[PDB]
Order: structure tokens, then C-alpha cells, then sequence
């Protein structure tokens, strides 16, 4: 993984004094040095012709270099390209894709992928439409026991649980070419709105355990998948949402953690992850909440 | 078009 602890990983307290010591104008300063980072890599397949309109917005292409590619196509449009990327996590290669909101035409290529990455968990931070805006497909079969055909990938809804701030889909992909069927668990968080930060700190970090157990409940049942991670261009609050999740994961195992490390790395895979300075702050602030809460501090 | 930056 590209998210080893050195060189300059901080201690809790530490990041205490970090944050003291800067404010939030100091924090929204260091994202923009993050911004700032040179962008190694080349945006190719996301802007070939048969491309563009795989992708949500103009201005969120992926990197060809972390890009998930497509394997068992079937069609002159499915080409071996999907938004999509693959994400390290905290000592795990390949912990997360991180991918935008899928298009109708690309709801294809999502399932294709979600079932040759093995993907057992997706977590869906966005709603379909936000302003009346288009946001994300309806992708999945909504209500209990409809289906979706995608080509020879067959999605059934087994059971929705309706949450506070969050809502748990089961479904069974049925690639019915191979005669193999595996249950993948969809959640959709409901209170983060897009450019935005999650209106409590801690349903985002409940959220991130119920998602973790889940994670963790399917792998125990079959290195690891990956978990499909995706707001609506996959980069904002999906890039939040990771680079929590990989604090907090390193916080817990070596108590330690580093903000800025986490996030430039995790941008030289899903590039432009964190779109605001806000949700940036957001990661150090809830890392200082869930700390506090925790007596750690 | 659709661009996500700039809201």
C-alpha cells in the first residue's frame, strides 16, 4: 500500500497541537498545498471518444494509472473503461474503489466491475438528485425482490433496511453465464450532501463501523475485495469518506495517523479526492471528535 | 457538459 505510516505519521495529541496550532485557515491552507501536488499521471482512456460519455462531468476524469479496467466486455460500446479507481487503504493494496455515480449507459460496466473485483460491500454517498440536479442512476433494483438484468450479471434486491442516516440494501448478483451467485451489501448514506460535509461527524464514523462490519462479516464468508466507494463524481465525499476510514484505521492499529499523507497519496490514485478545504478540515475534525468522544484526548 | 467543480 501506498499508505505507509512514515515518514512524519502523528500521534493523537500531536495532531491536537497540529490542528490547535493551525486553525481551520491553517487546514484549508494545506489542502491547497495538496492541490498544489504536481498530478503524476495521464487522463487518456477517460477522454478517448468512446470514453467522454462514460464519464458524469467534464471536469472529473480518472487516472489511467489506478483506473479499474473492464474485462469481460460484450458490446461495441462497453469498452474496458469505467470511472473508477483503485484506491490503497491502511496496509491494503486495492482497499477501495472509488468511482463516480453510474451513468445509465455505464450501469453495465458498474455491475461488471463490482462482480470481476469481487466487490462484496458498496457504499453510495450522494442522492440521485440534489437541487434537482441529476446526481447518480438508479442503478440497482430498488425495491425488495425486483431484478435487473445486466447482460449475463442478474442484480436482485433481497431486503432493504431503512436507518437513520443510512439505508442497507442486500443484493444477489447472479452471473448467470457461470452459474455463480455471491451477495453483495449496498449502503446508501443519506445525509451528505454533495460539496458538503456529513451533518454529524459521528453517523459518518457509526456509518464507517456499520460499513467495516459488514466489510469484515462478508470476507469471514469467502486479497480482500475491495469496497466500492462512490458520491456522484466519486471524488468529494468519496474521497472524504476513504481518507477517514484510513485515519482511523492506522489510528487503531498504530495509534498514529496523518492527515496530509493521506490524502496526497490517496490523490495520486483517485485523483482530485477531497474537493473542498471544508470536507478536508472535516477528516481532522472528526478524527479530534471521535477522539474526544473516545477520551483520547 | 456537466462539471462538478465550481458547484
Amino acid at each position: 500500500s501506498v499508505h505507509v505510516p512514515g515518514p512524519h505519521a502523528m500521534t493523537i495529541q500531536e495532531l491536537v497541537d497540529y490542528v490547535n496550532a493551525r486553525q481551520k485557515q491553517g487546514i484549508y491552507e494545506e489542502y491547497e498545498d495538496i492541490r498544489r501536488e504536481n498530478p503524476v499521471g495521464t487522463f487518456h482512456c477517460s477522454m478517448s471518444p468512446g470514453n467522454l460519455e462514460k464519464n458524469r462531468y467534464g471536469d472529473v476524469p480518472c487516472l489511467d494509472q489506478t483506473r479499474v479496467k473492464l474485462t469481460k466486455r460484450s458490446g461495441h460500446t462497453q469498452t474496458d473503461y469505467i470511472n473508477a479507481s483503485f484506491m490503497d487503504g491502511y496496509k491494503q493494496k486495492n482497499a477501495y474503489i472509488g468511482t463516480q455515480g453510474p451513468l445509465e449507459n455505464t450501469y453495465r460496466d458498474f455491475w461488471l466491475m463490482v462482480w470481476e473485483q469481487k466487490v462484496l460491500v458498496i457504499v453510495m454517498t450522494t442522492r440521485f438528485e440534489e437541487g434537482g440536479r441529476r446526481k447518480c442512476g438508479q442503478y440497482w433494483p430498488l425495491e425488495k425482490d425486483s431484478r435487473i438484468r445486466f447482460g449475463f450479471l442478474t442484480v436482485t434486491n433481497l431486503g432493504v433496511e431503512n436507518m437513520n442516516h443510512y439505508k442497507k440494501t442486500t443484493l444477489e448478483i447472479h452471473n448467470t453465464e457461470e452459474r455463480q451467485k455471491r451477495q453483495v451489501t449496498h449502503f446508501q448514506f443519506l445525509s451528505w450532501p454533495a460539496y458538503g460535509v456529513p451533518s454529524s461527524a459521528a453517523s459518518l464514523i457509526d456509518f464507517l463501523r456499520v460499513v467495516r462490519n459488514q466489510q469484515s462479516l462478508a470476507v469471514s464468508n469467502m486479497p480482500e475485495p475491495p469496497i466500492v466507494v462512490h458520491a456522484s463524481a466519486g471524488i468529494g465525499r468519496t474521497g472524504t469518506f476513504c481518507s477517514l476510514d484510513i485515519c482511523l484505521a492506522q489510528l487503531e492499529e498504530l495509534g498514529t495517523l496523518n492527515v496530509f499523507q493521506t490524502v496526497s497519496r490517496m490523490r495520486t490514485q483517485r485523483a482530485f479526492s477531497i474537493q473542498t478545504p471544508e470536507q478536508y478540515y472535516f477528516c481532522y475534525k472528526a478524527i479530534l471528535e471521535f477522539a474526544e468522544k473516545e477520551g483520547m484526548v | 457538459s456537466q462539471v462538478y467543480s465550481l458547484d
